[PDB]
């Protein structure tokens, strides 16, 4: 069951057609995605343990030809090994060509392919900003309940050579132990409060010592002191989040600490900004790939 | 290549950055 192969070749096909070529996939064939990579992230941890060499993303949030592009100018798997950080359906057109294909390589390439949950992840955010829409317009509304059960078991946050620390959101004052994170059992849905929900939806902040309140009316805001602490406590260089739109890209916080990547440009249609690829070789040496609108 | 830990090294930024137009 599940022709992995025949998916995939239907996803890619429609690689330099007119924007906005659609891919009607049959409700078994989707549902199929969504089992099986269920398993496959269960069986994983819900903190991976990464090495290099690996490519990082940002937001994709639909614009799925804007995926094809990262995967055509990054290297389609498993050509280069992928971390995404979230965020990948909503406020695009595309969410379900979008979501289908990185979970049709989750499940082609568990060892070398991975995902984390965003805030997007999450079916009471979901449900309003498009997904569900989607959903309910090119199949039905048990097709949507069957992609919250599968994105509650998402792995939250991961570790890259015991160096690199990425989550989609940021920090939390909870966070005390790498160990608060494998506690959390899943699957699960996103609180509106504690450690879960901050590391998917805090926010790095200049004007900010310390913990803030957030502008979104969640979670908190926390400052370069903060960054600081926290990755001398756990022998951390870099901090590598998203969650926040940025002009090129990518942007530095707290003297190059943390960094904020986004991969989705001309972000609603309503941005000008760039989207950003961060590749990590052996060496941990970091280097920007951009994409311009 | 598996790259998936069971369950020395310093990061470093390069300089060059690559910019594709689309
Ligand atoms: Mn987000
Ligand atoms: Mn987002």
């Amino acid at each position: 069951s599940l022709n992995l192969d025949s998916i995939i070749g239907r996803l890619l096909e429609v690689q330099g057609s007119r924007p906005g070529k659609n891919v009607q996939l049959t409700e078994n064939e989707i549902r199929g995605l969504c089992l099986k990579s269920r398993e496959i992230f269960l069986s994983q941890p819900i903190l991976l343990e990464l090495e290099a060499p690996l490519k990082i993303c940002g937001d994709i949030h639909g614009q799925y030809y804007d995926l094809l592009r990262l995967f055509e100018y990054g290297g389609f798997p498993p050509e280069s090994n992928y971390l995404f950080l979230g965020d990948y359906v909503d406020r695009g057109k595309q969410s379900l060509e979008t979501i289908c294909l990185l979970l049709a390589y989750k499940i082609k390439y568990p060892e070398n392919f991975f995902l984390l949950r965003g805030n997007h992840e999450c079916a009471s955010i979901n449900r309003i900003y498009g997904f569900y829409d989607e959903c309910k317009r090119r199949y039905n509304i048990k097709l949507w309940k069957t992609f919250t059960d599968c994105f509650n078991c998402l792995p939250i946050a991961a570790i890259v050579d015991e160096k690199i620390f990425c989550c989609h959101g940021g920090l939390s004052p909870d966070l005390q132990s790498m160990e608060q994170i494998r506690r959390i059992m899943r699957p699960t849905d996103v609180p509106d409060q504690g450690l879960l929900c901050d590391l998917l939806w805090s926010d790095p902040d200049k004007d900010v010592q310390g913990w803030g309140e957030n502008d979104r009316g969640v979670s908190f805001t926390f400052g370069a002191e903060v960054v600081a602490k926290f990755l001398h406590k756990h022998d951390l260089d870099l901090i590598c989040r998203a969650h926040q739109v940025v002009e090129d890209g990518y942007e530095f916080f707290a003297k190059r600490q943390l960094v904020t990547l986004f991969s989705a440009p001309n972000y609603c249609g309503e941005f000008d900004n760039a989207g950003a690829m961060m590749s990590v070789d052996e060496t941990l040496m970091c280097s920007f790939q951009i994409l311009k609108p | 290549s598996s790259i998936l830990k069971p369950p020395s090294r310093r990061v470093s930024f390069a300089d060059t950055i690559k910019v594709f137009q689309t």
